[PDB]
């Protein structure tokens, strides 16, 4: 394809472009499974240089990203979940049609594991700032992980749930419905 | 109860540039679009312009008719200037309406001014207002509907502080709404009419009803749609 | 001096056929933003049509540029149009006893 | 409130249905045993000291009823059908559906 | 008067609009709940309507 879009082009934009392109085969593949740091790095380090110019990239990248990470091994899918947040804190409202999905990965992937527990403890703040009011409609999907693991985190002094402490004070307005849910277990802790 | 100061007349100081983008903004197809609950993306462009200042004025009627209207659009200094002060000079005890739209006009300046030369090109203008600050010196009421309205508050006090520091040798009477805090910045959700700010100073049970029937998460009556609170 | 070809035969029969079919088969009202000023010229050209008064013709014909010149600046900038408003019927038939046109 | 609910609305009726919600959106969405089981038995033991205030809209109560019966400590099941119980003995003809 | 139901919607979502004179808050009061109520008795009529 490369004389067609080299064809079409002034130069700058097919710089980036034929990059994401070059990359996208490789992430629709297996041997990703080795390269998978270095392509998701490189997309990270292009969406960081772009901000708005990356946008445009979204109709290919996200669908794909998602279908990697819920193939991908759970050891390397950890890390994925770090560069999704990344690319959530550059795209902001942009996001909006893919959050049911992103979502459902962290509906499904949430367990007594610390690692996973803090990294998605963590994931959530980006999300929040970007849907700084709409996240509504995605809350009561995770209050049923929050409750549970807020009264069963087995760490030492529940230090996930107290990084959770903080993660709470941002949700402002949009916690305003289930606030009679999440009181009673912090009047527990303290 | 004495005083009776009624109101002069609404300045409409509608800064639209209707369909070209403040730079500052990046849209998406879920786009909050509506004003004055018409859409001019499916309407005659440069026409419909004209329509929402007669319509505006129509919807301030409800609330009071007995004083005046003028319909100001995209207007540069020399034109604010000529509105403002012709109105102001007609009865200067009395109630001047300011009444402005942030459109195709990026966030306010530090020092609160403004966007619009000749319709160009979103043209960057000092709105003049520490002298619009005498224009108003005598009772006024302000609106802001904006993406950083509490900026354009904050900076008033500073030009204001300004006059007291000339006065030394009405601070302000007059009233001011703000449609955010500085900090803020406007929501973009398609279900928002998107001059919601004024969609409320000006017809609160349109929105009342709107908002009411998305909030809660159970409908306990289920019938009701958006289309039986238009009936 | 040709004088029926253009406005007898023409204008009449146009505002009778805005008054029925799309003022009613359209989207009434807006069809009659331009059908109520040529609806205004119509009156002085049907004025004219029978009298043969030459007044009537000249207040007929001023009228028409009028609203013909607010058309003059709208012809040039309809782009796309909403089926429905294109005809209240249109747009609303679905899954028809019909295959595909020809 | 439930029998106070007769004598002077203003106060008492919005507040009552403040709790209505509150209590429809844990039963929705609670994951607890403990809270599930208290949440139907708050609402079962006001729907009949106030009858009146659920006249009004039974139906999505009800349906939300029937989906804690359709799928599962057996005592919030109990706790459900003393609350059919209860309700189809204030509702009257209204019940014939389901 | 509009102000107030303005001050409601803004907090629901991040927005909170401000006022020339000094204010205080009032988007929690009791009497909002008559509201809700008054609206939901009507709105239970109107799809028969």
């Amino acid at each position: 394809e490369m004389l067609v879009n080299m064809g079409n082009l002034p130069l700058d934009e097919f710089y980036p472009a034929v990059s994401m392109v070059a990359l996208m085969r490789i992430f629709r593949d297996q041997s990703l499974s080795h390269h998978h740091t270095m392509v998701v790095q490189a997309i990270t380090f292009i969406f960081k240089s772009l901000g708005l110019k990356c946008v445009q990239f979204l109709p290919q990248v996200m669908p794909t990203f998602l279908n990697v990470i819920r193939v991908c091994d759970g050891a390397i899918r950890e890390f994925l979940f770090q560069q999704l947040g990344m690319l959530v804190s550059f795209v902001k409202s942009h996001i909006r049609p893919y959050m049911d999905e992103i979502v459902t990965l962290m509906r499904e992937f949430w367990v007594m594991n610390t690692s996973i527990q803090s990294t998605i403890i963590l994931l959530i703040e980006q999300i929040v700032v970007a849907l700084g009011g709409e996240f509504k409609l995605y809350l009561p999907q995770l209050i049923p992980h929050m409750l549970r693991v807020f009264m069963h985190d087995n760490s030492p002094g529940r230090i996930v749930s107290i990084k959770l402490l903080a993660a709470i004070q941002l949700f402002g307005a949009n916690l305003d419905d289930y606030l009679h849910l999440l009181l009673p277990p912090i009047v527990k802790l303290f | 109860m004495k005083d009776r100061m009624k109101t002069v007349s609404v300045a409409l100081v509608l800064c639209l540039n209707v369909g070209v983008d403040p730079p500052d903004v990046v849209k998406t197809t879920p786009c909050a679009r509506l004003e004055c609950w018409i859409d001019p993306l499916s309407m005659g462009p440069q026409k419909a312009l004209e329509t929402i200042g007669a319509n505006l004025q129509k919807q301030y009627e409800n609330w009071q008719p007995r004083a005046r209207y003028k319909q100001s659009l995209d207007p540069t200094v020399d034109e604010v200037k000529k509105l403002c002060t012709s109105l102001r000079r007609n009865a200067k005890e009395e109630r001047v309406l300011f009444h402005y739209n942030g459109h195709g006009v990026p966030r306010p300046t530090v020092n609160g001014e403004v966007w619009v030369f000749n319709k160009n090109y979103t043209q960057y203008i000092p709105l003049s207002i520490y002298d619009l600050q005498t224009w108003m010196g005598s009772p006024s009421i302000f609106v802001y509907d904006c993406s950083n309205a509490g900026l354009i508050v904050k900076s008033f006090k500073q030009f204001a502080l300004q006059r007291e520091q000339e006065l030394e040798v009405s601070m302000k009477n007059c009233i001011q709404l703000a449609a955010c805090e500085a900090t803020e910045l406007l929501p973009m959700i398609p279900d928002l009419p998107a001059d919601l700010f004024t969609s409320c100073l000006t017809t609160p049970i349109k929105i009342a009803l709107r908002w009411f029937c998305m909030q809660k998460c159970v409908s306990l009556v289920p019938g009701v749609t958006l289309d039986l609170i238009e009936k | 001096e040709r004088n029926v070809k253009g406005m007898f035969e023409v204008l009449e029969p146009l505002h009778a056929m805005m008054e029925r079919g799309p003022q009613t088969l359209k989207e009434t009202s807006f069809n009659q933003a331009y059908g109520r000023d040529l609806m205004e010229a119509q009156e002085w050209c049907r004025k004219y049509m029978k009298s043969g008064n030459v007044k009537d013709l000249t207040q007929a014909w001023d009228l028409y540029y009028h609203v013909f010149r607010r058309i003059s600046k709208q012809l040039p900038q309809l782009t796309s149009l909403e089926l429905q408003y294109v005809s209240p019927k249109l747009l609303m038939c679905r899954d028809l006893e019909l295959a595909v046109p020809g | 409130v439930g029998r106070l609910s007769s004598m002077n609305p203003a106060f008492v009726m919005p507040f009552l249905r403040k709790m209505l919600i509150q209590i429809l959106t844990e039963l929705e969405h609670s994951g607890i045993g403990r809270i599930k089981e208290q949440s139907a038995r708050m609402l079962g033991h006001l729907v009949s000291n106030a009858p009146r205030l659920i006249r009004p809209y039974m139906e999505p109560i009800l349906k939300a009823l029937i989906l804690k019966l359709k799928d599962p400590n057996p005592g919030v099941i109990n706790n459900v059908l003393a609350t059919i119980g209860e309700l189809a003995q204030v509702s009257g003809l209204e019940m014939r559906k389901w | 008067r509009n102000f107030l139901l303005a001050e409601r919607i803004m907090r629901s979502y991040n927005c909170t609009p401000v006022s020339s004179p000094r204010l205080p808050p009032t988007y929690m009061h009791a009497m909002w709940q008559a509201w809700d109520l008054a609206v939901d008795i009507c709105l239970s009529q109107l799809p028969t309507i």
